[PDB]
RNA sequence: AGAACCUUACCUGGUCUUGACAUCCACGGAAGUUUUCAGAGAUGAGAAUGUGCCUUCGGGAACCGUGAGACAGGUGCUGCAUGGCUGUCGUCAGCUCGUGUUGUGAAAUGUUGGGUUAAGUCCCGCAACGAGCGCAACCCUUAUCCUUUGUUGCCAGCGGUCCGGCCGGGAACUCAAAGGAGACUGCCAGUGAUAAACUGGAGGAAGGUGGGGAUGACGUCAAGUCAUCAUGGCCCUUACGACCAGGGCUACACACGUGCUACAAUGGCGCAUACAAAGAGAAGCGACCUCGCGAGAGCAAGCGGACCUCAUAAAGUGCGUCGUAGUCCGGAUUGGAGUCUGCAACUCGACUCCAUGAAGUCGGAAUCGCUAGUAAUCGUGGAUCAGAAUGCCACGGUGAAUACGUUCCCGGGCCUUGUACA
């Protein structure tokens, strides 16, 4: 309706870049080209593996793929499953002879995609949102997370012209810039209707 | 005539590109002209928003890349030889001038 | 030299070389008319039909596809 | 995007410089003011289907033609969405 | 935020049907490389050409090639199916909840009074206490300092000067980016309930959110994009397809939605002083030059970018011209030289030497627009860019007219009246 993306205004503010490489003019369009074919591809295997973010910097003809996760025991595989296999991709189709860096951020029900994609995993399970929202709001209210704002998109229950949702809770001061909001929309492909989700999480003043 | 050039987006990343060199690569044997980022190459793009007519976007973005022109003149055998192995830290390319 | 194209230079060398004959449905209309093209007929593709032009020696500053345009007005 | 243009994308981009990176040097004197003959003009357009003035600079990762950008190699809504995901490094909203 | 083709979603001339391209296997060819041929090019007669690499030589990487199939493909339909994005009311100040009690309840009280502010901003009275969304400030910016420390940029001071920072030197004048101050009605006086708010004073570059940006609550709007991807549902699949030459989207014969040039108390002219920021660049910017009647040809250093190039310019002045006359204002209309661009412009490329010298003497009814470096009036780049700026997006200079007011109108809203209208 009438908004700005709460990351896009705050990358110039204390919320940092979730990818930051550098180059010059001619290769300036071919580098984030390579950075896109890994970010569409790391979703394709690390989907159930509790994916959080993907960070890419270019120190010298290499990318430091700094994967942030919360369930790393399934990410590693058979202790060597995903060391060179996920450096095999970046060598040619990204053109980057690079290394891999997996790392866990804890609290696996508090990151933006995690609160988002769990409800999708509960709506791919097709449980009642009226039982799903009311608990998955308070998972954030359990482990801290000073404020939440969760809108579930329509085509919910039996309807073809549906409504929106809210559960506003705590405090979500996104109109004030100094509020480091871990926001990430997701999408859940229930058969009738694209049931989407918008998740605002406030991780403390700075 | 070891003339150091680094291009970086931030100031808060290019500012610790000189702490790498002022102490650990200069004690006496590098006649430092100065870490001086003097110009800035700003690039603004008032690209649209809506996938239709909008008649006024109010979307525009910018970059402020800085250009440190660091011209040290003392090719020592102590200071400037602990220097060829330095690309710190994030998105760092070389335009050393000789 | 003057603006001719091989899309009609493989037509005007099959037209002028053997005298005056049946015409060529000429796809490349934008050319410049040689002085030995007088009397000869080289058509103009308007989008559907290679409509021809009665070649006149006044077509020095003037060009080919004026008498055979695409569009009609009344 | 006219998804069949992603077929005709490479067909109009690749062979443009795979034919006219070196063959333009092969005739780079004649039609230029250096002397004018038709054998180079026969060399010029004995095929047609190679054209380095046919590339419309289609977008990179989804291919929308309009609103393309020179520096970024991306178009109208994709420059936005990559800047909102942080996919573009060092790029905030312009304000001064 | 851009049409010869492409874009093209549009039409056909030519046509390509396991295809343009991919999943999938078969079976051979290493792919690939030169060339004739014939075409409008696809397609196609093809010959040549090589047989590299994994190779534990059976097979292959991977395409070249068809045969065969699930079926590749459709800028294709309702944003009135919805995802995401989005116009507007609207920078408006509004919008509801947990507890509390009035009431049998639907519901109110919270939100209502005194006023006061840009404002649910704030205080006194509050039938409430409380909070979250929103106005605010956080932020970018410039209006003025110190410190930073001298390139590609400057010369106060001191000098070598072949006045050019040219060369010492000096970080200085100042320019150029990192990072601190200061501003809070602060202070006093006065207003007002002694409340906040405010009226003057002082100070400074800055005083009554320093100023502009940036930032759009619940939402009503079957409104925007099913043609960007996405997309519940429908669909043409030898095809709302694919595949090539080529044409048009630029006919006007004109109504009008918005602009620039004019109609002149200075325009065709020629002349000499003066100085800007903002920035542009290796499929480059392109100078010094030589040169084009101009358009433009050759020479093209340097900069790879405060070096070099792009490009230092305008009203401003010193001078007359010339008299508010359709020309000596104006600029049209009709024709063609000389190159530039692009294979490609005649239809549908502009710049340009010269003559051609229209309509127009400020435009009716009226409308739209705007409060200080302001309406405007002249300079300066950027992109869309093979070559198409009047505009678009940003920067320089000169500098206005002023504000009684809510009568009406627009745009409202809030606080309080009456209807058999969901």
């Amino acid at each position: 309706g009438q908004k700005v993306h709460p990351n896009g205004i705050r990358l110039g503010i204390v919320k940092p870049w979730n990818s930051t490489w550098f180059a010059n003019t001619k290769e300036f369009a071919d580098n984030l080209d390579s950075d896109f074919k890994v970010r569409q591809y790391l979703t394709k295997e690390l989907a159930k593996a509790s994916v959080s973010r993907i960070v890419i910097e270019r120190p010298a003809k290499s990318i430091r793929v700094t994967i942030h996760t919360a369930r790393p025991g399934i990410v590693i595989g058979k202790k060597g499953e995903d060391v060179e296999k996920l450096r095999k991709v970046v060598a040619d189709i990204a053109g980057v002879p690079a290394q891999i860096n997996i790392a866990e951020v804890r609290k696996p029900e508090l990151d933006a995609k995690l609160v988002a994609d769990s409800i999708t995993s509960q709506l791919e399970r097709r449980v009642m949102f009226r039982r799903a929202m009311k608990r998955a709001v308070q998972n954030a209210m359990r482990l801290g997370a000073k404020g939440i704002k969760v809108e579930v998109s329509g085509r919910l229950g039996g309807a073809e012209i549906a409504r929106t949702e809210w559960y506003r809770e705590g405090r979500v001061p996104l109109h004030t810039l100094r509020a480091d909001i871990d926001y990430n929309t997701s999408e859940a492909h229930t058969t009738y209707g694209v049931i989407g989700v918008k998740v605002w999480i406030f991780k403390g003043e700075i | 005539r070891i003339r150091i050039r680094l291009k970086a987006f931030d100031h808060r990343l290019i500012d610790q590109a000189t702490a790498e060199i002022v102490e650990t690569a200069k004690r006496t044997g590098a006649q430092v002209r100065g870490p001086i980022p003097l110009p800035t190459r700003k690039e603004r793009f008032t690209v649209l928003i809506s996938p239709h007519v909008n008649k006024d976007a109010r979307d525009q973005y910018e970059i402020r890349t800085h250009l440190r022109l660091v011209d040290i003149v003392e090719p020592t055998e102590k200071t400037v030889d602990a220097l060829m192995r330095l690309d710190l830290a994030a998105g760092v390319d070389v335009q050393i001038s000789l | 030299g003057p603006f001719i194209d091989l899309h009609l230079l493989k037509k005007v060398e099959k037209a002028v070389e053997s005298g005056d004959k049946k015409p060529l449905r000429t796809w490349s209309r934008r050319s410049t008319i040689f002085p030995n093209m007088i009397g000869l007929t080289i058509a103009v593709h308007n989008g559907r039909q290679h409509v021809p032009v009665f070649v006149t020696d006044e077509m020095v500053g003037h060009k080919l596809g004026e008498f055979a345009p695409t569009r009609t007005y009344r | 995007a006219k998804q069949s243009m992603k077929a005709r994308e490479v067909k109009r981009v690749a062979l443009a410089d795979k034919y006219f990176a070196k063959r333009a040097e092969l005739k780079a004197i004649i039609s230029d003011v250096n002397a004018r003959w038709n054998a180079v003009l026969k060399l010029q357009t004995l095929p047609r289907d190679s054209s380095p003035s046919r590339q419309r600079n289609r977008c990179r990762q989804t291919g929308r033609p309009h609103g393309f950008l020179r520096k970024f190699g991306l178009s109208r809504i994709k420059v936005r969405e990559a800047a909102m995901r942080g996919e573009i490094p060092g790029l905030k909203k312009a304000s001064w």
